[PDB]
RNA sequence: UGGGUGGUGGCC
């Protein structure tokens, strides 16, 4: 968020121009380590900020170019270097925190124990943690069945191109249940639904064969092609483009009073509001039409029973929002406000013919206090309009025992409202294997809606898909715009982040090349996941943030790519620089997210499930590192958990965060509230190998006691 | 007859809105896009909206373009009844006065002398000051020795004293205030005020 | 209102003024009204 | 006419002969156009004080004075465009009234205000 | 100086 998102947000904001006129274009920002002052700028220790009720934040500097131009060729493109904008709270042990790269000796000399994980903000001296919220995936076509209304099926598909100021706008392509069975659409900012063929002709496809070419990719199955006739005979009044645009505009949010007004309003709402993710360029009909055709084709496939409905509980269809996306979401609005304020201040002077000073225009208070307030209170929105925003996103860090702290730093959250009789969002889905702890969960009214990551789980951070597109174009993929519709049927479709980009003829070679390049980690980073479907010829590629993935071993034919040399080099990793990264580089392990997990063959353990017997599958493509790695932080301290009844493990995970112990090494310096510490903590006489990495044998909680059951 | 409509305007800035509209009409009358409105009327005590006389909403929506005073009324305007055109033009309405501003607001004051300059007249005020003891107020009699001990901006000429705030005092303040700055009708001091001064 | 219709008698602002009075009276004894704004004080919270 | 438009909002005065709104200085600097040929009111501050008084209520702006009923009702239908007052109370001096009566001008004060 | 809001948690 600091390195990329802030610069992107500050640069992609349109300039403000306002007879004399001005430009005021921003450019590359600067940032400095946290500092407090009246006084000379001196580095601020996190511990000092914690005792003095300060806020561990860093100032933000941007470069601005002011170009005011009036009548008579009077333009002055003056620029100002490093103008202060606001203070950004800093998260501990980040790259831009003072506790970065320091040796443990330095940390001890600074009264901050080396065992502190970091990852929390300090706001007014309180440690705040950003709970990761989960949301349904965007830029994808999902088909559900609401059997309680007029629709028998619904092809919902969100759309967000890249960090758009307006939030995601939904598109619906449904079937009326009830001749009957009319395919219709629910456009954004349109108060009434509209049948599909009018939508297609509004794009300019006056011809009829073009529409069915866009929708039906094979004209040999009569049951498929007949299903469009109901919502094709419903649309033969409208043929020209202008009449279709007027038909749309008659139902607008603010419908025009003239045919020109209606036409221009509908054209603008189609070119801008509808499907921003496929492209908002000068023209995008050649691909917008294909995307709508794909939605309709998916809807018909679901109706015919050739493809089952999508599952909302499957976390291949979900994304996780960490501190990055949430901070960017706040920053968008907190920067729009600053732009509005400087624009107003300049306006109040240019009209009266007076020159304005940019220093007085910028209100650092709005951005700084907005970020501070949103972090402190947890109302994740603007102060005056928080009723439309989430609450409880930021909570006080639970510093009671070390395990509780670790669990609280790796906590998920389902934003589904409580007090709901629905049990589907609460049940333990099959897909939560190796990504979420099957045991750790609260047992109150929020049972099943709060989750904790497994130990090996990792959240993808996201990357730009430009190199993937360049490689695909360089490869034998045919671009979407210059393709023949007749060639679609005997080929596989290619998707990137849900945006349909081109077609390929040979899927197997493409998949092998992508896998090999990713395992070499040269152009495709290890975060990207390639999913190839075979029942329907599709290939899906994802590079966005929020996907959840875990590492796994690689099985070539029946053996492992891990060999004694790798282990030997690992055993010397304090002498050799050989580390886990070098293991990923050699293509031995491979991060696997849920959607890719859907198609792999997993071996629970090599020395058992890969030997030659009566062939069960004999086609293993991966292998689990260790099965016990699927438990969360709190449930990995239970000894012999596979010998207990299931709710007992959950209760232990609940009560494992309330046991007293040495909660932090330097507990004698912190002026915490309600601190519990035990005189004589001891390590368990019987441990699990997993609690070696939780540092439990250094901050234990409990005492071995001679217990008699009588 | 062109019809009359209400347009939302800034409260207190309606007076300059008519001037701005007249200037805009004069500027655009020689151009290709003149203001086609017939008249604009602003009542004396009506605040927040201004009456505009024209034929169609299109004409006003074109003409009020670029007027920040009518930004709220730029998009939607209300219809004023036809019978109210004449009602629009209806306006209604050693003594004692009461000041309108300052710390002496809503206080009974008695005229001492009338200056024939038609600008200011002296009044008899109860000193509403704390004698520079709190600031770095109820009505009470002036204590000369108290403010003489407190020092500061103070001048003594017997019972004629001068202190902070450009207030002239004697024995009782004798300061001239603008005739428009006081209300000469509707005071009626009571018997308690007389003692203090069917 | 009673000092406005006392003298001005504009016969148009009176309607808006009585409308505002009616809205405030209704909000005083009930704040959840369909199709009506929430009566709130300048703190970001609606009144009880 | 830009000269008819006031240069400020300070000490505005209303004409008792045509209800034209001009500043006290505008009645001297520019002079009342609708009555300049009648009173020759431009050129002296004392007779400017005598002609117009600062006590007035309401402002009226005729953008099309010849296409407005308000102009007819305020007896300013044929007068030149400019800012107009609603109701002004006052009486013209007896010498001025007699001069206007001798110059073919009917004495019609713009006092439409209600006296309680 | 009290009210209001939210979060966490305990027992069923
Ligand atoms: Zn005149």
């Amino acid at each position: 968020f600091i390195q990329m998102s802030v610069q992107r947000i500050v640069e992609d904001a349109p300039p403000i121009d306002l007879p004399p006129r001005y430009l005021l274009k921003f450019e590359q920002i600067y940032l400095s380590k946290p500092t407090h002052w009246d006084g000379a700028p001196s580095p601020m220790m996190p511990n000092e900020a914690r005792l003095r009720n300060l806020t561990y934040s860093a100032p933000l500097y941007v470069d601005i170019t002011k170009t005011v131009i009036k009548e008579g060729e009077e333009q002055l493109q003056t620029q100002h270097q490093k103008t202060f904008i606001g203070k950004i709270p800093i998260m501990l042990r980040s790259t831009y925190c003072l506790l970065n790269g320091l040796t443990d000796r330095d940390l001890c000399e600074l009264n901050e124990c080396p065992l502190d994980p970091g990852g929390y903000f300090i706001i007014n001296g309180s440690e705040k943690v950003l709970i990761a919220q989960e949301k349904m995936a965007t830029n994808t076509v999902y088909v559900f069945a609401k059997k309680d209304s007029k629709y028998a099926y619904t092809g919902e598909c969100r759309s967000c191109l890249e960090n758009s100021s307006r939030p995601t706008s939904t598109i619906w392509v449904s079937m009326l249940a009830r001749i009957g069975q009319r395919i219709v659409a629910t456009l954004p900012y349109i108060k009434q639904e509209v049948p599909i063929i009018i939508v297609f002709r509004a794009l300019g496809f006056v011809s009829d064969r073009d529409i069915l070419e866009h929708i039906i990719y094979d004209f040999e199955d009569p049951e498929m092609m007949e299903m469009v006739k109901p919502s094709l005979d419903e649309a033969f009044v409208i043929q020209e483009q202008n009449v279709a645009l007027n038909f749309i505009g008659s139902r607008g949010a603010k419908p025009g009073v003239t045919k020109e007004k209606r036409i221009k309003y509908a054209k603008e709402v189609l070119q801008k509001e509808m499907l921003p993710h496929v492209g908002v360029s000068d023209f995008c009909e050649t691909k917008k039409a294909y995307f709508l055709g794909y939605m309709v084709h998916r809807l018909l496939l679901a109706a015919l029973g050739r493809r089952e409905l999508d599952d909302r509980d499957h976390y291949g269809n979900k994304r996780l929002d960490l501190a990055g996306p949430l901070l960017a979401f706040l920053f968008r609005g907190m920067f729009k406000n600053l732009l509005k304020e400087v624009r107003i201040y300049a306006q109040k002077f240019i009209d009266r013919g007076k020159d304005f000073n940019l220093e007085l225009a910028i209100k650092t208070r709005i951005i700084s206090d907005g970020l501070k307030y949103s972090l402190a209170t947890g109302n994740w929105g603007d102060q005056k309009k928080a009723h439309q925003a989430r609450a409880g996103v930021s909570q006080v860090l639970n510093r009671l025992t070390f395990a509780s702290t670790l669990s609280h730093l790796r906590r998920l959250n389902s934003p589904i409202g409580r007090d709901g009789k629905l049990a589907k969002p609460r049940q333990l889905h099959n897909t939560l294997w190796g990504m979420v702890c099957p045991a750790e969960t609260p047992e109150g009214h929020a049972v099943g809606l709060v989750k904790n990551l497994a130990l090996m789980a990792y959240i993808s951070v996201g990357s730009q898909p430009s190199p993937i597109l360049e490689f695909l174009e360089e490869w034998s993929m045919e671009n979407l715009e210059e393709i023949s519709p007749a060639a679609i049927a005997d080929a596989t479709k290619i998707f990137v982040n849900g945006c349909w980009v081109g077609i390929h003829k040979d899927p197997e070679q493409l998949m092998n090349t992508l896998r090999k390049l990713r395992r070499q980690m040269d152009i495709i980073v290890s975060e990207v996941s390639m999913i190839r479907d075979i029942r329907e010829r599709e290939i899906r590629i994802y590079t966005d943030a929020g996907r959840i993935c875990r590492p796994l071993l690689i099985v070539e034919k029946q053996k492992l790519l891990l060999k004694k040399r790798h282990i030997d080099q690992l055993k010397e990793r304090e002498y050799n620089n050989y580390s886990w990264q070098d293991l990923v580089a050699s293509g031995v392990v491979e991060y696997i997210d849920t959607l890719e997990e859907e198609t792999v063959m997993l071996a629970m353990t090599p020395d058992d499930l890969q030997e030659k017997e009566v062939a069960y599958c004999s086609t293993y493509t991966h292998c689990e590192i260790h099965p016990s790695m699927i438990l969360g932080v709190c449930a990995s301290i239970i000894p012999f958990p596979d010998h207990n009844q299931s709710p007992r493990n959950t209760y232990q995970s609940a009560m494992g965060k309330q046991a007293m112990g040495v909660y932090i090494t330097n507990f004698h310096v912190r002026m915490d509230t309600l601190a519990h510490v035990l005189y004589y903590p001891q390590k368990p006489l019987v441990t699990t190998r997993s609690m070696e990495y939780l540092r439990f044998r250094e901050l234990p909680a409990g005492i071995n006691s001679i217990v008699a059951i009588a | 007859d062109p019809n009359l409509w209400t347009v939302k305007c800034k409260i207190g800035e309606e007076r300059a809105t008519a001037i701005s509209l007249m200037r805009k009409f004069i500027a655009y009358q020689f151009t290709d896009t003149p203001l086609q409105i017939k008249s604009v009327v602003a009542p004396e005590h009506v605040k927040g909206y201004i009456y505009v006389e024209a034929y169609k909403q299109t004409h006003v929506k074109q003409a009020i373009e670029g007027v920040g005073n009518l930004r709220l009324g730029y998009w939607n305007q209300q219809m004023v009844p036809i019978k109210e055109m004449t009602d629009v033009l209806k306006v209604v309405k050693k003594s004692w006065v009461r000041l309108k501003r300052g710390i002496y607001k809503d206080d009974i004051a008695q005229v001492d002398y009338v200056e024939p300059s038609q600008n200011t007249i002296s009044l008899k005020m109860i000193p509403r000051i704390d004698y520079d003891r709190i600031k770095a107020p109820p009505q009470r009699l002036f204590d000369a020795e108290k403010i003489r001990s407190l020092g500061g901006d103070v001048a003594s000429d017997g019972d004629f004293l001068i202190f902070e705030g450009n207030r002239y005092s004697r024995k009782f303040l004798f300061k001239s205030f603008a005739m428009s700055a006081v209300i000469t009708e509707g005071v009626k001091p009571t018997l308690s005020e007389l003692e203090k001064f069917r | 209102l009673r000092r406005n219709e006392q003298n001005g008698a504009a016969a148009h602002v009176i309607a808006e003024d009585v409308k505002l009075l009616q809205f405030h009276v209704a909000t005083m004894v009930d704040n959840e009204l369909p199709g009506l704004p929430r009566a709130m004080q300048k703190s970001g919270r609606p009144l009880k | 006419a830009l000269e008819t438009v006031p240069k400020d909002l300070r000490h505005l005065r209303a004409c008792l002969l045509c209800s034209l709104v001009k500043t006290i200085d505008q009645f001297e600097y520019d002079g009342c156009d609708n009555c300049d040929a009648y009173l020759q009111m431009k050129g002296n501050r004392e007779m400017v004080y005598d002609c117009t008084s600062s006590s007035f209520d309401g402002i009226i702006a005729m953008m099309s004075p010849e296409d407005s009923w308000v102009s007819k009702w305020q007896r300013v239908s044929n007068f030149k465009p400019g800012v107009y007052a609603v109701s002004v109370t006052g009486r013209l001096p007896q010498g001025i009234v007699r001069e206007l009566k001798s110059r073919g001008v009917a004495y019609k004060s713009r006092d439409t205000a209600i006296k309680t």
